[PDB]
């Protein structure tokens, strides 16, 4: 089994709704232990940003994140603003930085 | 899933159009609902929408002029459009939008419309004009111009003349006056001797006009 | 941003396209088209979304594509309850928002192909002598009820001042329409001769006035 | 053993004749199941197209 335990991320200056009518939860939603980061507004410049959590408890803990590849340059443009993105992921032995592909798959 | 809208019609310009709508069935932070309209001519407008969070999407175009508002209680979300022109003589709808990313990507379970004429004013009289025959049969005919409101008679010689008559359907204008145009068409070798006066009357201004029509 | 014909004819069951062209930026890029029926008097109904599914209550009679920059309905099966309005939508990203079309209407059976009665009239003496100019383009006679009116000055089409009206039902039971181009007496006079044409199904009127 | 078919992939503002030294049928030619996709011009823009099977 599993036993959950919130990040504490407080978020500013940007959207956390970002939701979908795939994720039906009386109408659109999402993961339920995860946001969907997004603008503030629509093709506004996304602030750049960095998060941190500490892993107090005795035992390891699963960090799942999740890199969002739009359907379109254009879509992805529309949720996060304009220009290049990348995100990169942190910790003692590890340092991954990843870009999303944008593009269509059925 | 009903949905009804309802506020203001006929307001004048630089005025605050303020529309409200109404939900049965349903709830709010499924969706985004939205405000469209629809001029009464021709195309359709998305002017924004807002979610059960109060997020808004405003159509930037008609941003610093637009305010949506939610009452999530009461399931009814509001509209406050603050300097309107003559442009926003139209249709107003409000609709359900689905939720997909960013703001809705369709639209579902439409309202069903109330209209907003926003023009100034007023009982006017019109001024009319003849529109002379040039150059078999021809035809001519008289121009209602820039009068308010309808309706108005047309007759040709006081109701003795309808054969070969088409009266045609006024035309609102920009400026909300309304104008129209009756013409008969009539043997061209008697163009001549006969005479013909059309006699506008226009009750709601209480005026009435006899203007005769006769070539170059 | 999504050009739509303004008509489009049709005998009942034969098969009839709708055209949504789009550019780079609405339908060029991954936005569905969605469409929307509208009934006249009434609100618009959910049609085809997801760029062929329909929803609940649509016939098998409706089928929809997207292609590159545009889109393309089907109306197979045409009843005489199809009489309506459609519209495209989709979202366009240089205007931030979701767009729609200028609209088709929908037209079918059964009076033939009537094309239209074009009388044209320049503006009267007497408006010239209160600093105005009206031209007046009188459209009458007509089947079916969609027309596209088109002034232009001598080569150059006028863009503003045109008043054109909805097609209303004559005694005759065909449609009619007026259309007012509203003209400076300057802009009257600098110009050899303004011309009024209308377009129907395949027909081209084109009525013509100078200042004489 | 293996039997092939068609795909259907359809192009159009790209070239589809890359050829190679390499891939000698008398002649530069390329492998027979592939195409190779360039730009029609040297340093002309690749539209970002999408196939489907």
């Amino acid at each position: 089994g599993i036993d959950k335990e919130a990040m504490g991320f407080t978020y500013s200056g940007i959207r956390t709704n970002g939701a979908t009518s795939a994720c039906r939860r009386s109408g659109s939603s999402f993961y339920a232990e995860m946001k969907w980061l997004l603008s503030n507004t629509d093709n506004a410049a996304f602030p750049q940003m960095t998060k941190s959590y500490k892993n107090t408890r005795k035992s390891p803990a699963l960090i799942v994140w999740g890199i969002h590849h739009s359907v379109s340059t254009a879509e992805q443009t529309k949720l996060y603003g304009s220009g290049n993105k990348l995100v990169t992921v942190g910790s003692s032995n590890y340092q991954q930085s990843f870009v999303p592909s944008p593009g269509a798959r059925p | 899933l009903q949905l009804q809208e309802w506020g203001a019609g006929l307001l004048k310009p630089s005025e605050t159009l303020s529309l409200t709508c109404a939900v049965y069935g349903g709830s709010f932070s499924g969706y985004y609902w939205s405000w469209i309209r629809q001029p009464p001519g021709k195309g359709l407008e998305w002017i924004g929408e807002i979610n059960h969070s109060g997020g808004t999407n405003y159509n930037p175009s008609l941003k610093s002029r637009v305010t949506i508002s939610v009452d999530t209680s009461n399931n009814q979300f509001s509209l406050k459009l603050s300097s309107v022109t003559a442009a926003d003589t139209a249709v107003y709808y409000c609709a359900r939008g689905v939720w997909e990313g960013s703001g809705s990507d369709n639209f579902d379970y439409w309202g069903q419309g109330t209209l907003v004429t926003v023009s100034s004013a007023s009982t006017k009289g019109p001024s009319v004009f003849p529109l002379a025959p040039s150059s078999g049969t021809a035809a001519l005919g008289c121009l209602v111009k820039d009068y308010f409101p309808e309706p108005v008679t047309v007759s040709w010689n006081s109701g003795a003349l309808t054969s070969g008559v088409h009266t045609f359907p006024a035309v609102l204008q920009s400026s909300g006056l309304y104008s129209l145009s009756s013409v008969v068409t009539v043997p061209s070798s008697s163009l001549g001797t006969q005479t013909y006066i059309c006699n506008v009357n226009h009750k709601p201004s209480n005026t009435k006009v006899d203007k005769k029509v006769e070539p170059k | 941003a999504l050009t739509q014909p303004p008509s489009v004819s049709g005998a009942p069951g034969q098969r009839v396209t709708i055209s949504c062209t789009g550019s780079s930026s609405n339908i060029g890029a991954g936005f569905d088209v969605h469409w929307y029926q509208q009934l006249p008097g009434t609100a618009p109904k959910l049609l085809i979304y997801g760029n062929s599914f329909r929803p609940s209550g649509v016939p098998d009679r409706f089928s929809g594509s997207k292609s590159g920059t545009s889109a393309s309905l089907a109306i197979a099966g045409l009843q005489a309850e199809d009489e309506a309005d459609y519209y495209c939508q989709s979202y366009d990203s240089s205007l931030s928002g979701v767009v729609f079309g200028g609209g088709t209407k929908l037209t079918v059976l059964g009076q033939p192909k009537a094309a239209p009665s074009v009388t044209l009239f320049p503006p009267s003496s007497e408006e010239l002598q209160a600093n105005k100019a009206t031209l007046v383009c009188l459209i009458s006679d007509f089947y079916p009820g969609a027309v596209t009116v088109a002034w232009k000055a001598d080569s150059s089409p006028v863009k503003a001042g045109v008043e054109t009206t909805t097609p209303s039902k004559q005694s005759n039971n065909k449609y009619a329409a007026s259309s007012y181009l509203s003209l400076t007496p300057e802009q009257w006079k600098s110009h050899r001769s303004y011309s009024c044409q209308v377009t129907h199904e395949g027909s081209t009127v084109e009525k013509t006035v100078a200042p004489t």
